[PDB]
RNA sequence: CAACCAGGCU
DNA sequence: AAGTAGTTAAGCCGGTC
DNA sequence: ACTACTT
């Protein structure tokens, strides 16, 4: 229990089956995931006692948090990843179903709103119905990058009188962001209205996604043929960009950067090269992945994974390291007994050229391990150390 | 759990009539969420499936051993050899309506371990009960009925 | 004939590939499902162990006796123990099978779906016969046993559908597909280079006129003609899993009218 | 299939766990901290095998 | 049962944590498994052959 | 050519022979 | 342990009634009907058909939450035309269609071999 | 530290949690077996004499 | 550990096909891959079933009382 | 106001589908005022569009509103004498200096921009606004 | 493996040769030429940590030996046998692992830590710890009804006896968002 | 309703 | 200048005395 | 580990 929010008041809803079921947007505050995590529940006992809970610590109230003057709950996973797709101009929805989506929203004034498209076939736009969730008067304006009142890229976000005028919806809008659709609805309509908004939004989006479906698998991890080769040389060239600086230091022709050894200044240059390359190898694939790519879609919405993720899966994992210094010579002047002494080449100080699609080599593997093993350690240190501080 | 530190708990269970399906009839036993793959970066899972979808078809114990000369490429080609999409995906229909699913799912087998620790051996509740003797506070342990 | 036609492509004793034409996807699926889970069957549902020395524990075995398909031709004239008035059960609501095995052979004695012995009177009606499609006529190996391992049970098959539990299911798989050349754009093929290249076209691509560029998008496009295939397990004949399907789904829709009726009076 | 390698004390299957440590009799040199009357050290832990 | 039979303990210490030993060594290659070790707590202190 | 080189797959046969004799819990025993 | 009884999926429990009709207020001449111990199977279909009766301004249905066998159906119709009836018809239609489809599948089947 | 600043308590329950896209943010699904364990002392009042006798 | 009756995934009886498969391998010196296609096990849900089952029961029977 | 509020025909300068399988933002100028420029996203699946084209654009606040009804209009009023009619709301009424004023319309996503300066008493800033296209 | 350049008919090369191998599978099939033999016949040798210091090793026996006189784009990318000092060769890298990690499919395709988990989580699964469970009276114990070996496998399995005593099943899994549960 | 040693899960 | 005690995350769940 | 007052 780290902050107020780790403890909140909920309404009992007796259901069957042995598990405590809670909504998901309230998952974030406790830090709850379902790999088998448990949660305790205390039952108030006095009339005035439950009052304190219902009036002072009910989830609805905890929504916009003082820890950092912004909402602390918002849309996540499915609902989120799925709210994006439901938005894009590209996405149109037809009557028979729109009618269901309409119904699903427990408020809906039971007034089918005119399709944007009447022409040959009466079509409704994602945004359109989604907006039936957004109450009235909620006013919002964003402007991301190439945003422009006619936002081509379908950027930023414009919602008026509670209806989406333009721009896709994702994390930045319907997340626990600062200028949040949530941050606004809360302050503007009440902690109740907002509370129910998560609901409505969810039930629609959730439902729509149920039928539009979504997925992912290896197919989304392999980068285009040439974009791969194009990468194998982005790697390789950096290999020599290194080789040189290496001989150029074996000849004793390098200015020891003020305050640093030659060796100090040496590695420093090396590393900056590899990673530098690594990121590039990455970026390449990142933009090489088209919109239909699932892994990307997820990154776009902001529901999971980011740059470096695609990077290590499709492009190149990168230089593994420990305590700053790349792998070291635990084996008298070398890394493993599969190396000749005094070798400094990347292929020895722990640079993983292979991606995860490809597959590490024994060395690549073991080194990676040594790297991981460090995280797993300070993870178990920067934890209890944190604990004592927090107390 | 899978074989990739991919632990998880059930949340609901549906019967075939509700489960999504592939025109060929087959339906899933599990349905894990795409989201716990991009961040976890556990590609092996993905691959194990493709290789096992095949091995299941061809009936030849798939070799997913560490450092081998196998490749998704090889595996993809051989799966295409059996008529199913090259990467694994297939198109599926929504068991409720029967309409197609605008997307295609990553279908195919995977070895999953049912691990110890099941809800019913945990779910515990107490409202007044056994009390310690020194402390006069509630005893400890669901097994002793403590709070 | 009149409304939604059929046109059985192949067909056998264990499958009925056919083409459901001129129907609503809704209806097609509805039927699809009804077949899968609400068609009444018959299966062992109560097992009274008197003796067992096998290596498989009581319930282990019981569980199985449930999936051992039984004859359910006239299941439609047997009663749901629950609706019958006999305190518990009777010949009017259930079948009683028996099993008794003893390892005599010095070599692994095998217990099969065949060794089941009906004891209750079937008041003359195909029901309760351990369905066998096995080539040697033994079907479903219930369990093996050593030297002197015995095993004496008693079974009591009752009505029951799939919703209640799987063993009462009769379908087991059901191919379902439509619009093989994505014409209504109900999907959005994933790919690297080419949709067509990477994505296998189906057997049914034939029975329907390929796309052909030029033409604009047929948005008025509905969806009839479904290439199905109702396999079967035995309990009931492939044809049945489809007729009785078409029926039950009908009686179901029926009751809704009937309900609307009593509703009026009060 | 049992591969043994364990014991059976008072009934339950007990396993003696491998214990790790620094090999005896061997010389090693270690440097000292900034505050230290000593610079370096030569250590050898002698143990009659 | 197997993996338990090939497990090793490595006495903690006062200034525990650090990583002098909780770390994965080069010398370790081939002798001890790189991936298998307990999460948190005695992480890397218990190794598997 | 009972003396030609040795490729990949061959490794296994050796390993097999290893555990044949030694056995997963060797150390504990010896 | 806290598992319901499988059969509750279809056995109208003591004092429940397949149908229950409550008039929607948010809009005129349209009603909401609760179908107990039923599911998509029946729902989607009664929803589909209802989508034909042109005198039906609105029709949708939703399964409240998986755990429970039941769904709400909302039907809105042009004035003077009562929804209850609209439901009625689309029901029959569904049967009639099925009847044919039954007949026809049998026809086919008899003219077969193997 | 472990008796006064914190302690074991009555009327408390705990099991495995699982998300449900069908509950209002502020609700919490409680298993029957647990609702039937945990109780709440409620005073008899002309306001509830009825409901309450029903339950008793 | 005895042949599962019916397929977890589609339910198609599969208890009988045990011995048959075991023979279309031993005697009929055939390859699993098709030995199954032989027994009628089309799609993988069912294939996986037989192909993988581990008939431990035998090893069990080889015990005593 | 059951009466049109703008009319003309433009010729497709160029139609664009940036990452949009079923929608294209298009542009064309007026074959009258050399002031009337136009931008309009179009569902080019339910009305294809190829550059250089005689297209009629209209506006108006009707079609001869509330709970949108189905067809039933087998025979009803229908200013549908076109082959693509949308509906949306007007948000911006920008003044590109001079006497040139542009307005923005959005139809649940699909946007649009008009030019000139003659709908002085016509292009009201109202939500109302069915867009229509013919030929 | 010992690689002594004893090749008076070429370069530096592995002691053991295709004959040795076939003379082993020989006795394998007979279920005389054991492990012990591979040892005494100075073909394979036990090199500890300390001694490991003063030696050079080749990962792949082959690949890392013959001369350099196209390259698969799908395969990974290895360095090479740049040297001839190779005194020993790795029987097979896979062996750096351990009982746990050995059952992990494609561990050379997972972000490192992911594998440390499967390493202690697998110690929490169910299966058939022995075949005589029926005769054992241990406090607590679980046996999976119908265990299946796995579709995906590892050459390491074989010796760990995984396929005869699995610990899970092969589930027709689908990766997609559905009801949202 | 004991402790103390010990081990394990998130 | 070394040394030597205290604090060291939080909750839940087999063996001798 | 890490800080204080002892050693
Ligand atoms: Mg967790
Ligand atoms: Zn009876
Ligand atoms: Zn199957």
């Amino acid at each position: 229990s780290l902050h107020k929010m780790s403890m909140m008041a909920h309404r009992v809803k007796v259901i069957p089956y042995s598990t405590f079921r809670l909504n998901l947007s309230v998952t974030s505050p406790y830090n709850a995931d379902f790999d088998g995590d448990e949660m305790n529940l205390h039952v108030p006992q006095s009339e005035e006692t439950r009052a304190e809970l219902s009036q002072l610590c009910a989830v609805p109230l905890q929504i916009v948090s003082p820890q950092s003057n912004k909402p602390c709950m918002g849309i996540v996973q499915d609902t989120l990843c799925g709210i994006r797709k439901l938005t894009l101009r590209d996405t149109f929805i037809e009557l028979d179903q729109v009618l269901n989506m309409l119904y699903w929203v427990p408020d809906w004034d039971g007034v089918i709103p005119t399709p944007a498209i009447i022409k040959p076939k009466p079509l409704w736009s994602g945004k359109q119905i989604l907006s039936v969730a957004i109450p009235n008067g909620i006013h919002l304006q964003r402007f991301d990058e190439g945003t422009t009142l006619l936002s081509p890229k379908d950027n930023g976000m414009l919602i008026i009188d509670g209806q989406i005028i333009f721009g896709v919806v994702e994390k930045k809008t319907v997340g626990s962001s600062n200028g949040g659709l949530i941050h606004v609805v809360t302050r503007e309509k009440g902690p109740q209205v907002c509370a129910k908004l998560f609901g409505n939004i969810q039930k629609v989006v959730n439902f729509w996604l149920l039928h539009n479906g979504f997925s992912t698998g290896i197919g989304d991890t392999i980068a285009d043929g040439p974009t791969m080769r194009e990468i194998t040389e982005t790697i390789a060239e950096a290999k020599k960009k290194v080789l040189d600086v290496t001989k150029e230091a074996q000849a004793n022709l390098l200015t020891a950067k003020h305050g640093m050894t030659l060796r100090e200044s040496f590695e420093d240059n090396v590393v900056r090269f590899l990673n530098e390359a690594r990121d590039k190898a990455g970026r390449l694939a990142e933009v090489n992945l088209k919109d239909l790519n699932n892994v990307k879609q997820m990154v776009m919405a902001g529901s999971k994974g980011s740059f470096i993720n695609i990077a290590q899966m499709s492009a190149c994992v990168g230089q593994q390291s420990v305590e700053g210094k790349r792998i070291a010579f635990g084996f008298v002047d070398r890394t493993l007994p599969h190396f000749s002494k005094d070798d400094y080449s990347p292929e020895s100080k722990g640079f993983v050229e292979n991606s995860y699609l490809r597959g590490l080599t024994p060395q690549e593997f073991f080194f990676h391990a040594m790297g991981g093993r460090e995280g797993l350690i300070d993870t178990a240190v920067k934890t209890a150390e944190t604990g004592y501080i927090q107390r | 759990a899978s074989r990739h530190g991919q632990k998880g708990t059930i949340g609901i269970t549906y019967r075939r009539e509700d489960m999504p399906f592939t025109a060929e009839g087959i339906v899933p036993d599990l349905i894990i969420n795409p989201h716990a793959i991009p961040s976890r970066m556990t590609v092996a899972h993905l691959i194990e499936c493709l290789l096992s979808k095949v091995a299941a078809l061809s009936g030849n114990e798939g070799d997913a051993s560490p450092f081998t000369d196998i490749t998704v490429e090889g595996i993809s080609k051989l799966l295409r050899e059996h008529g199913y999409q090259s990467r694994g995906f297939e198109v599926m229909y929504n068991g409720h309506t029967g309409k197609k699913l605008m997307a295609q799912i990553f279908f195919g087998p995977t070895y999953y371990q049912r691990l110890r620790h099941m809800v019913d051996d945990k779910i515990h509740a107490r409202a007044r009960g056994p009390m310690q003797v020194l402390t006069r506070q509630p005893v400890e342990g669901r097994s002793r009925d403590g709070g | 004939e009149e409304g939604p036609q059929v046109k059985i492509r192949e067909a056998s004793k264990d499958n009925v590939d056919f083409i459901l034409s001129n129907v609503d996807l809704a209806m097609a699926n509805s039927l699809r499902r009804v077949m899968i889970a609400e068609i009444p069957t018959l299966a062992i549902d109560s097992v009274e162990v008197e003796t067992n020395t096998t290596v498989l524990a009581d319930e282990f075995i019981a569980h199985r006796l449930g999936l051992i398909p039984l004859q359910s031709m006239d299941i439609e004239q047997l009663e749901y123990s629950r609706d019958c008035f006999c305190e518990d059960h009777c010949d009017k609501c259930s079948v009683v099978l028996t099993l008794q095995a003893f390892g005599e052979s010095e070599s692994t004695t095998n217990v099969y779906s065949k060794d089941l012995v009906i004891v209750s009177n079937l008041m003359g009606r195909n029901i309760g016969h351990p369905i066998i499609q096995d080539k040697e006529g033994n079907g479903v190996l219930i369990c093996k046993l050593r030297k002197g391992q015995e095993l004496k049970l008693t079974c009591v098959a009752k009505k029951g559908i799939a919703k209640e539990h799987a063993k009462w299911g009769p379908a087991a798989a059901i191919e379902f597909e439509y619009d093989p050349w994505n014409k209504l754009k109900h999907t959005d093929y994933w790919y690297e280079q080419d949709s067509a290249k990477e994505w296998p076209q189906s057997k049914n691509c034939e029975y329907e006129d390929p796309p052909n560029e030029g033409d604009p998008f047929d948005y008025k496009a509905q969806a009839d003609t479904f290439y199905m295939n109702v396999e079967s397990v035995g309990s009931i004949p492939v044809d049945q899993v489809v007729v009785r399907g078409i029926d039950t789904l009908q009686k179901k829709v029926a009751s809704i009218l009937l309900a609307l009726t009593q509703m009026d009076q009060d | 299939f049992d591969m043994g390698g364990y014991f059976i004390i008072n009934g339950s299957e007990k396993v003696l766990i491998a214990q790790e440590r620094s090999a005896g009799n061997i010389v090693q040199v270690f440097k000292k901290a900034a505050p230290s009357p000593i610079s370096h050290v030569a250590e050898i832990r002698s143990a009659l095998e | 049962t197997l993996s338990h039979l090939r497990r090793t303990n490595t006495p903690i210490g006062r200034d525990g944590k650090l990583a002098k030993p909780r770390q994965l060594h080069n010398t370790h290659w081939g002798l001890v498994c790189p991936a298998e070790t307990p999460e948190g707590q005695a992480c890397g202190l218990v190794k598997n052959l | 050519d009972e003396s030609a080189p040795i490729t990949a797959e061959d490794s296994w046969a050796v390993i097999s022979a290893f555990f044949r004799e030694k056995g997963l819990v060797s150390q504990q025993l010896d | 342990m806290n598992a319901p009884d499988r059969f509750e999926l279809f056995l109208l429990g003591e004092g429940e009634s397949k149908l229950k009709i409550d008039p929607d207020t948010k809009a005129p001449n349209a009603v909401v009907i609760t179908f107990e111990k039923e599911d998509h199977t029946l729902g989607n279909l009664i929803r589909a058909e209802l989508l034909n009766d042109r005198k039906v301004l609105f029709a949708a249905y939703k399964v409240e939450h998986p755990f429970f066998a039941r769904f709400k159906l909302r039907i809105q119709t042009t004035e003077g035309y009562d929804p209850k009836d609209a439901l009625k018809n689309a029901c029959n239609s569904i049967i009639n269609k099925l009847g044919a489809l039954k007949t026809n599948f049998e026809t086919e089947w008899n003219l077969q071999t193997l | 530290r472990g008796n006064l600043m914190g302690k074991r308590v009555d009327f408390s329950a705990r099991t495995v949690i699982s998300g449900d896209p069908n509950l209002e943010l502020d609700q919490v699904g409680v298993p029957k077996s647990i609702a039937k364990t945990l109780t709440y002392p409620e005073v008899v009042t002309p306001y509830n004499i009825d409901r309450l006798t029903q339950l008793v | 550990m005895i042949v599962p009756v019916r397929c977890f995934s589609c339910g198609k009886v599969v208890g009988d096909k045990w011995e048959s498969y075991l023979n279309l391998l031993q005697e009929d010196e055939l390859d699993e891959g098709t030995a199954l296609s032989r027994l009628g096990l089309k799609r993988y849900c069912c294939r996986r079933m037989i192909l993988t089952h581990v008939d431990l029961i035998e090893k069990f029977l080889r015990y005593n009382p | 106001m059951s009466n049109t509020l703008f009319d003309d025909i433009f010729q497709v300068s160029e139609v664009d589908p940036g990452r949009y399988n079923k929608v294209c933002r298009i542009e064309a100028a007026s074959t009258t005022q050399d002031q009337c420029k136009l931008t309009l996203d179009i569902n080019v699946e339910l009305f294809p569009v190829a550059a250089q084209d005689s297209l009629t654009v209209t506006i108006a606040s009707s079609l001869n509103t509330r709970s949108w009804r189905p067809p039933q209009a087998g025979d009803r009023s229908l200013a549908d004498d076109y082959d693509y009619v949308m509906y949306g709301t007007a948000y911006k009424f920008e003044e590109v200096s001079k006497d040139l004023i542009a307005v923005y319309y959005s139809f649940g996503g699909l946007l649009m921009r008009l030019e000139g300066n003659y709908r002085n008493l016509n292009n009201l800033k109202q939500e109302n606004a069915y867009l229509l296209i013919r030929r | 493996f010992i690689v002594e350049d004893d090749e008076s008919l070429g370069h530096k090369e592995l002691k053991v040769r295709k004959g040795h191998i076939a003379k082993l599978m020989a006795t394998e099939y007979q279920d005389e030429y054991t492990w012990s033999s591979l040892l005494n016949e100075g073909l394979v040798e036990y090199i500890d940590a300390e001694e490991e210091e003063s030696i050079l090793i080749a990962m792949q026996p082959e690949d890392l030996e013959p001369a350099e006189a196209d390259v698969d784009p799908a395969k990974r990318i290895r360095v090479s046998h740049h040297a001839t000092t190779f005194t020993h060769c790795e029987i097979h890298p896979s062996m750096i692992l351990g009982v746990a990690a050995s059952i992990i499919p494609f561990p050379d395709h997972n972000q490192s830590p992911r594998n440390t988990y499967q390493s202690a989580m697998g110690k929490q699964a169910m299966g058939v710890f022995l075949t005589n469970y029926n005769v054992r009276m241990d406090t607590m114990a679980n046996i999976l009804y119908y265990p299946q070996k796995p579709l995906g496998t590892t050459r390491a399995m074989e010796y760990l006896k995984f396929r005869e005593l699995p610990a899970g099943q092969n589930a027709i899994v689908a990766i997609a968002c559905y009801s949202g549960y």
